[PDB]
């Protein structure tokens, strides 16, 4: 599918495409973006060791810094792209009277007549 | 180019991070000091930054942006909150309607300052 | 257009059942319209009127 | 007339919001506030007091 | 997003820029490619012409 395609995507134009599509389709697209969020989450715990073995000792640090910090924008899209998801989900889950003040008696016309 | 004006053409970062190989203008060397001081920071960091640095931001996106501040009445900065009903009008009509061509640039905006108009008659009317 | 019509005209002769089992002719319909976009002669007769002929449906359709 | 001639005679009415006033005091201009006090009053009050 | 969000049509029409200024708009050009761009209003017959017919004129030299 074109939606969670391991590069980040611009959301408003994912939160309209993401309107006219199947609820099975849905569930494809949103299993897809997990896996890719499961493929930078064991990346970011690689580059997690990387930082924290030279962390304990300048140069190729700032390197992996950026590269962790990367992640993280890349990562920023996919869990906002899985809250388009989860609102998407919940958007398809809605679709005696004895005054005579009534009928006047006193009077002969007001019975039927 | 991702560090400074070579042959008056930079790199800029797009709204999903893709570099850009943009004309350096006054709008794009605005572009790219945002990128190094407000874009590349964390969410945190984010709110507090645009409400000290306030002032200059909006000068600068008045001076220098193509997409300008909206709450500025005769060259003076405002907030939305701090403008009249009359004022925003005002202010759409400057931005979206034409004066060279005398018509609506998109469609879309006409209507958006419909819709604006109709909102102003639905606040202060008192009867149907 | 596909759907506007340019010209509607609807004409015909109104004859009246005698008792004398023969009609006679002593009507005429004349509509003549511009741009249309129905019949309004023909609406009126179906809802109002009927046709000679009423088709009449089984209670259970049969396989011959 | 299709849905022509009879959908198109249809106006638009506009339903009213709640637009709630703090009810701040009319404030008249100068020579209508000099009829009601008499003129002497001009500058003959101690306004701290 | 306000910032970024669709940044591109203003540089074919200035008349909705706020007092028609190029040094507002974000025009996308490439660093390299600059150094050949000189002539304005060349016909893109004249300019891709130029570039076949340059090929031909080598290739010709060279083998034919």
């Amino acid at each position: 599918s074109a939606g969670g395609i391991r590069r980040p995507i611009q959301i408003e134009e994912f939160k309209t495409a993401i309107s006219g599509m199947s609820d099975m389709e849905l569930a494809q697209i949103k299993t897809e973006i997990e896996n890719s969020i499961n493929h930078l989450q064991r990346s970011n715990a690689r580059l997690g060791k990387y930082i924290a073995k030279l962390e304990g000792a300048s140069g190729d640090l700032a390197l992996y810094k950026d590269s962790v910090r990367e992640n993280e924008i890349v990562l920023n899209n996919y869990n906002e792209r899985v809250d388009a998801l989860e609102q998407e989900t919940v958007y398809r889950k809605t679709g005696v009277d004895m005054d005579n003040s009534n009928v006047d008696v006193v009077t002969p016309n007001s019975i039927f007549i | 180019t991702y560090k400074k004006p070579t042959g008056g053409i930079v790199t800029v970062r797009s709204e999903m991070g893709e570099p850009i190989h943009k004309i350096a203008t006054r709008g794009v060397m605005l572009w790219k000091e945002f990128d190094e001081t407000i874009f590349n920071l964390p969410k945190n960091k984010l709110v507090p930054t645009l409400e000290a640095k306030r002032d200059y931001i909006i000068s600068r996106l008045n001076a220098d942006f193509q997409k300008p501040w909206f709450a500025t009445v005769n060259g003076q900065a405002r907030d939305l909150a701090t403008m009249t009903y009359e004022e925003v009008a005002k202010r759409l009509v400057e931005l979206m309607f034409i004066r060279s061509t005398n018509s609506w640039f998109d469609v879309t905006w006409r209507t958006f300052t419909g819709d604006f108009l109709r909102r102003v008659e639905e606040r202060f009317t008192k009867s149907k | 257009n596909a759907n506007i019509f340019s010209s509607v005209k609807c004409f015909g002769p109104i004859k009246v059942e005698l008792p004398t089992k023969e009609t006679v002719e002593i009507g005429i319909v004349d509509y003549e319209a511009g741009a249309s976009h129905g019949n309004p002669v023909v609406d009126f007769l179906k809802r109002n009127g009927s046709t000679l002929e009423q088709k009449v449906n089984l209670e259970n359709p049969i396989p011959i | 007339n299709g849905n022509s001639a009879d959908a198109a005679y249809a106006q638009v009415e506009i339903q009213p919001r709640a637009n709630i006033q703090l009810d701040f005091p009319e404030l008249k201009p100068y020579k209508q506030v000099k009829q009601i006090a008499p003129a002497e009053l001009e500058g003959l009050l101690d306004l701290e007091r | 997003i306000f910032f970024k969000k669709d940044s591109l049509w203003q540089s074919e029409h200035l008349e909705a820029v706020v007092d028609q200024d190029v040094q507002r708009t974000c025009i996308l050009h490439g660093p390299v490619a600059a150094q050949f761009t000189k002539v304005i209003d060349e016909p893109i017959k004249s300019i891709m012409d130029g570039i076949h017919d340059g090929h031909i004129k080598k290739l010709l030299h060279q083998y034919y």
